[PDB]
RNA sequence: GAAACUGCGAAUGGCUCAUUAAAUCAGUUAUCGUUUAUUUGAUAGUUCCUUUACUACAUGGUAUAACUGUGGUAAUUCUAGA
RNA sequence: AUUCAUAAUAACUUUUCGAAUCGCAUGGCCUUGUGCUGGCGAUGGUUCAUUCAAAUUUCUGCCCUAUCAACUUUCGAUGGUAGGAUAGUGGCCUACCAUGGUUUCAACGGGUAACGGGGAAUAAGGGUUCGAUUCCGGAGAGGGAGCCUGAGAAACGGCUACCA
């Protein structure tokens, strides 16, 4: 079959294709997130250990967390799960997908590297890819450069050069649940406006209540 | 082309809109026609808009001929005419240029095709093109 | 029918919309709002079935964006607003100052007002309840709700409010005497006195009306509109006044106000 | 400003008349027998703690798509890991 | 016309709500902080009311058939008490109790090549026949049942099972 594993760590990710019947049959009986060490799967991987995440199929059917039985089934799903995408809302849906367990009907399988061993994996190991983004709100900022509450974080912010053919320029996200004047301002019309219209409300009852009096004066 | 007893009748001032709006009431005794962008020029020529504020387009002509009825309508503001004045008439009027857009099914065709990409579709595409290569 | 219709078939439209049979097969469906809508009339109807300012929803709904007009001293601009009956529309870029009024005919007649008295409407009093908190509290005709009324207000009476304010100004009862306006029936438009009540407890109760030509005629109770005193309009009125002619009347003033 | 997340709607409309014989339906009541997105009008000083060494309020937290790139399936508005 | 509105009291609440949201603007006043104030409009939100509706509902009203004269309660048929359930009344459903309810003034059953009505044709009058079909209302989305979402669907150019 072919494998497709992960190193979080550099953001890397890669597919190897491992066709030796006896390193291929130390995964079997295994359910998903289940930790194996590589070592019978190779010297490269030798101290290597792995995480199982996930497997295709032959024909394309995943598999999943708690969903035992290593064979085919159709079950009814839901949003907030995965293999599949709830089309439009309210909607639950049939399908049909492979069992958790390990098998041989998996053309691939996928997994994370949870520790390294003795040995390189060069496509893998070695490339640092980067993060793609970096905080956007004002507190992510804080945690991420280590903060105070009064810092003001607004020059730490990352920045992304582009160039037009020629013409560079900077470009960066736009700060939520940062404070402003114009929060604050906004916090003083609605107080203000509160007591205000209590009063207000209060005097209007007031006069109200006085030509109560005066219709029983009568 | 003997004469044209142009009228207007109907007139009324519309502030809202920032236009006069009547009725166009051609007598053409002997001509044959009406010829819209004549009567654009006797348009501005009588009110005032330099042309383009004015806009017409009801004229029918009476049976047996030499006469024809329609609306017609001046605006103030010839910019403002532009951005009221819906654009087929402009396009008619040579004030505007009629767009190049597709018919109504390969449009729809376009749409119930993008009906299925989730998404951005160029990462759709990286590997479309990866497992169509091998 | 699995939910509400948001559309509106011509043939189903108020025919006091003075309407065609052709022209489309739809007609607007006015919006949710105060006046219901075989009571109200859109703001494209008033406009481009009344005023001929406009031709297409388009230039309407244009108009509207350019925020042209105010309503009981408010902009709304959705087209198919529920105006109706008493409203106060102003126009500014041409100073128009218009109230909603029916004909004699009950068609929403034109009736231009002045700059004052669109400072002034009125509100028939649907209910008056105590609110809670103790709060007494009361709403129209118009779809508004007011508190700290004069308590001497009462069921079915009207009241001059203001307009922008709310604020209830003084205002008119029911009994014997009073002036009115008629807003339902065959008697729509109508204007006429209180002569007598015929009060059916339970439901339905009537009122004996009295126009100024001794044409007696006899009306829902719900339909009343008090408007003033007898002899005493608290706001100004259209032509006809629901003077109500025959159509033998209404021929002769054709042919002979026709010359001259 | 693609794309996606969020929000709304998709229950309208249009088509047909198989069922249906006090059933639907017409007119006429009623809700002091109920719900009501939306529209409109109004509508919110109190939210804390055994009440001095108090508690982000200049505002507090992650968890995820869109995205990256690893991929799978004879095939689909299939979708997996990171 | 109400145990209405509403208030107050004593408690209850896997505690509802009470704006950590967004666009234009820029003002003031000093104790000179970035002070404290401060407009326009955008969207949301409790309750009430309104509107758009919906749901049940009163009364009267329907073609033929007695070669259908008896029907209704197995397992709710009629009603009562209590309860649940419902947006909510209600045998709607469930418990205990009763034995009632309809019927020649035609019930019940059967037929209908029966969706109803607005209306169409016909023309003295009285009437007769038709009305699926440009409006209203209702039902259905191959036949049936179920169901999430949502204010609102038993949705079907939404889903689930069965049958074809």
């Amino acid at each position: 079959m072919k494998l497709n594993i992960s190193y979080p760590v550099n953001g890397s990710q890669k597919t190897f294709e491992i066709d030796d019947e006896h390193r291929i049959r130390v995964f079997f009986d295994k359910r998903i997130g289940q930790e194996v060490d590589g070592e019978a799967v190779g010297d490269e991987f030798k101290g290597y250990v792995f995480k199982i995440s996930g497997g295709n199929d032959k024909q394309g059917f995943p598999m999943k967390q708690g969903v035992l039985l290593p064979t085919r089934i159709k079950l009814l799903l839901t949003k907030n799960v995965s293999c599949y995408r709830p089309r439009r809302d309210g909607e639950r849906k049939r399908k049909s997908v492979r069992g958790a367990i390990v098998g041989p009907d998996l053309a691939v399988l996928a997994l994370v590297i949870v520790k390294k061993g003795e040995q390189e994996l060069e496509g893998l190991t070695d490339t640092t890819v980067p993060k793609r983004l970096g905080p956007k709100r004002a507190n992510n900022i804080r945690k991420f450069f280590g903060l105070s509450k009064e810092d003001d974080v607004r020059d730490f912010v990352i920045r992304r050069e582009v160039t037009k053919g020629e013409k560079t320029y900077t470009k960066a996200p736009k700060i939520q649940r940062l404070v402003t004047p114009q929060r604050l301002q906004r916090k003083r019309h609605q107080r203000a406006l509160k007591v205000r219209n209590a009063q207000a409300q209060r005097e209007a009852a007031a006069e109200y209540a006085q030509l109560l009096a005066k219709r029983l004066s009568e | 082309s003997d004469a044209v007893t142009i009228r207007t009748r109907k007139v009324i001032s519309n502030p809202l809109l920032a236009r006069k709006q009547f009725v166009v009431d051609v007598l053409h005794p002997n001509r044959a026609n009406v010829s819209k962008d004549e009567l654009r020029e006797k348009l501005a020529e009588v009110y005032k808009a330099e042309k383009d504020a004015v806009s017409v387009f009801g004229f029918r002509t009476q049976f047996g001929g030499g006469k024809s009825v329609g609306f017609g309508l001046v605006y103030n503001s010839v910019a403002e005419a532009k951005k009221f004045e819906p654009t087929y008439r402009l396009v008619r009027y040579g004030l505007a240029e009629k767009v190049e857009k597709a018919s109504r099914q390969q449009r729809k065709q376009k749409k119930n095709r993008d009906k299925k990409i989730f998404g951005t579709g160029k990462r759709l595409a990286k590997k479309v093109a990866r497992r169509n290569a091998d | 029918a699995r939910g509400p219709k948001k559309h509106l078939k011509r043939l189903a439209a108020p025919h006091h919309w003075l309407l065609d049979k052709l022209s489309g097969c739809y007609a607007p469906r006015p919006s949710a709002g105060p006046h219901k809508l075989r009571e109200s009339l859109p703001l494209i109807v008033f406009l481009r079935n009344r005023l001929k300012y406009a031709l297409n929803g388009r230039e309407v709904k244009a108009i509207l964006m350019q925020r042209h007009v105010k309503v009981d001293g408010k902009v709304r601009t959705d087209t198919t607003y529920p105006a109706g009956f008493m409203d106060v529309i102003t126009l500014d870029a041409t100073n128009e100052n218009f109230r909603l009024v029916y004909d004699v005919k009950g068609r929403f007649a034109v009736h231009r007002i002045t700059d004052e008295e669109a400072s002034y409407k009125l509100g028939k009093v649907k209910k008056v309840q105590l609110g809670k908190k103790g709060v007494p509290y009361v709403v129209t005709h118009d779809g508004r709700t007011i508190r700290y009324p004069d308590p001497n207000i009462k069921v079915n009476d009207t009241v001059k409010i203001d307009l922008a304010s709310g604020k209830i100004t003084d205002f008119i009862k029911f009994d014997a005497g009073k002036l009115v306006y008629v807003t339902g029936g065959r008697n729509l438009g109508r204007i006429g006195t209180i002569v007598h009540k015929e009060r059916h407890d339970g439901g339905f109760d009537l009122v004996h009306i009295k126009d100024s030509l001794d044409n007696t005629f006899v009306t829902r109770l719900n339909n009343v509109f008090v408007i003033g005193e007898q002899g005493k309009p608290y706001i100004s009125l259209p032509k006809g006044k629901g003077i109500k002619l025959s159509i033998a009347e209404e021929r002769d003033r054709r042919r002979a106000q026709q010359g001259l």
